[PDB]
Order: C-alpha cells, then sequence, then structure tokens
C-alpha cells in the first residue's frame, strides 16, 4: 500500500543506501543540499544493527524432523 | 517397560546405521583357475591345471564328486522342485541332476534362460555345486550368471555375479556376505539366470548340479 | 553349429 508514495520522494535512494552503509555526515553532507537530522541518524543506525529480530546424519535427522512438527503472490513475508 | 526395550532391540536404528554410505554396484565374483589363491581354492575344488580329452573331463567329474561328498555334508539336491524356462522335449532337468557327465540338461526359447528352485520347507544351504565344460560345450557354454535368493517368486533379490571365463571343473559356491554368523544361505526361493553365452551363443546345457546343507541292534 | 550371430 506504501511503495508508490515512497518512489513519489526522490532522495529517498540516495539516503537510505548511505544509511544502510552507515557513512560518515561528512560525505552526505558534500553533495547532499538539504539537512539530515543526525540524531535520526544515529537513530536509524541503532535500529538497523538492531539484531534482537556429518553430511549423511542430517538427512536422517533434518528431512525427518521438518516433517515431525509441521502447520499449514509468492511468499515475500520473510 | 520390558515392552519398550524390546521394539528398540527389534529395530535398531540410530545404533545400526553407521554413515549410510553404501557403494551400490553388484559385486562380481572370478571365476578364473589360472591363478591360484587359498580363496579362489575355497570356491574352486579340482585344482588349476592343452585341452583335456572328454575322457578325462569324465574322470575328473567323478572326482570332482567324490571329493565334494568325501567332507561331512548332507545333499538335498533331490528335496526341491525344478522348472527351468522351457524345455527342448530331449532332455528334462533330470539328467542335469543325474549326477552324469554323458548326460545334460538343455533350454530352448527366450534368449534370458531361467531356472528354478523352488523348496517346500525352510533349508539352510550352506555350498551350491555346479559344473561347467568350457572345452566340451563351447558353443552352449554359460559366460554369465546371476544367482538371486528370496522367500518366494514375489521376493526374489539380487545375490551374487558370475563371469565365466574359463572353467572345465566343478564350481563351489559357499555364502557367506549375506550371513558372516552362520556362514550360509537360508532361503526358500532359489532362481538362476543365463542371459547370455560365450561366443555369442543362444542356448545353454547344464552338465551337473547340487545342492549342500548342513545338519547292538536287531537286524 | 547353429547359434548364427546377426
Amino acid at each position: 500500500f506504501v511503495k508508490p508514495y515512497f518512489q513519489e520522494r526522490k532522495h529517498l535512494v540516495n539516503v537510505l543506501l548511505y544509511a544502510m552503509l552507515d557513512l560518515p555526515e561528512e560525505e552526505l553532507k558534500e553533495k547532499i543540499n538539504f539537512n539530515v537530522d543526525m540524531k535520526a541518524l544515529l537513530s536509524l543506525v541503532d535500529t538497523l544493527h538492531d539484531s534482537d529480530i556429518i553430511r549423511h546424519a542430517m538427512l536422517y535427522e533434518h528431512i525427518l524432523n521438518y516433517y515431525i512438527a509441521w502447520v499449514p503472490k509468492s511468499s515475500y513475508i520473510k | 517397560i520390558g515392552i519398550n526395550k524390546v521394539l528398540d532391540h527389534l529395530a535398531p536404528s540410530e545404533l545400526i546405521k553407521p554413515v549410510k554410505s553404501c557403494h551400490n554396484k553388484p559385486s562380481v565374483l572370478v571365476l578364473d583357475d589360472r591363478i591360484v589363491d587359498a580363496a579362489t581354492k575355497d570356491l574352486y575344488v579340482n585344482g588349476f591345471q592343452q585341452n583335456p580329452t572328454p575322457e578325462n573331463l569324465q574322470h575328473m567329474f567323478h572326482q570332482g564328486i567324490e571329493i565334494l561328498d568325501s567332507a561331512r555334508m548332507i545333499n538335498v539336491t533331490h528335496l526341491a522342485l525344478w522348472k527351468p524356462s522351457s524345455f527342448k522335449l530331449g532332455n528334462p532337468v533330470d539328467f542335469a541332476l543325474d549326477d552324469n557327465y554323458d548326460t545334460f540338461w538343455q533350454s530352448d526359447g527366450g534368449q534370458p534362460h531361467q531356472l528354478d528352485i523352488m523348496f517346500s520347507k525352510r533349508m539352510d544351504i550352506c555350498v551350491m555345486a555346479i559344473f561347467f565344460s568350457m572345452i566340451a560345450d563351447e558353443s552352449y557354454a554359460p559366460s554369465l550368471v546371476k544367482v538371486y535368493a528370496g522367500h518366494s517368486p514375489s521376493d526374489a533379490r539380487f545375490y551374487k555375479m558370475l563371469e565365466v571365463r574359463n572353467v572345465n571343473g566343478w564350481v563351489a559356491l559357499r555364502f557367506l556376505d549375506n550371513r558372516e554368523d552362520d556362514q550360509l544361505l537360508k532361503c526358500q526361493f532359489i532362481r538362476l539366470l543365463f542371459p547370455v553365452n560365450h561366443e555369442n551363443g543362444k542356448d545353454t546345457h547344464l552338465r551337473g548340479i547340487r545342492l549342500y546343507v548342513p545338519s547292538a541292534i536287531l537286524r | 553349429l547353429s547359434d548364427i550371430t546377426n
């Protein structure tokens, strides 16, 4: 429901990928002409880095185990 | 708890399966008589040696029978039902089991010839005796033999391979792969196949065949 | 001799 609004805004790709790679603010300020909140930046880096979210023996174990416990547009719900 | 423990004993799984890394190819047995070895001497009785004359073959045929019967053993070749793939109206399997080199049995029909050995009661075969004549019956010589096993015509399964190059004598085949503890075979259904003969033959004879199993007064 | 090959 939300993605078209993201494509409506232009600078979203650059800031998000720079947020993904955690670049320093100095490189942001060189070629970006609008102010970016450093507190918002540090907060999003913290959220991004939040992490709270033999071969014959596995065939007997895992293949059997996957069917020991089982419950019923692609998946896309990773 | 006795019920739970015995169930584990009948069907051990975690203890049994080591790696499950079987090669799954069929093992082939070498029957050649030009190499002298202790294992070959156990399976080949007549001894390693020009082609002998037929009377010499008859003489060694009797001496092979005598040696095989010399040891403590019980013959139950006549204690089972036999049904070959097809006859030729000249010689039934009786002359194959008559223990005579002169007479012999011949099939006539499809190329994968079948020889059926059905048993009435659970008999534990230990040594199977078969006689080949490469020089005497080169036209109808058995070149490849596959021996099956099972408890019924339904559950016939592959046991062993046998390739023929030059064997003019009795062949002894004791069974050890199936059961190392018993050193014998336990089945009620045995069938033999002869898919192809030497030098691209058509039919096959069988000079001899025998089955071996283990166990004051007034006249 | 029979057993004629193809």
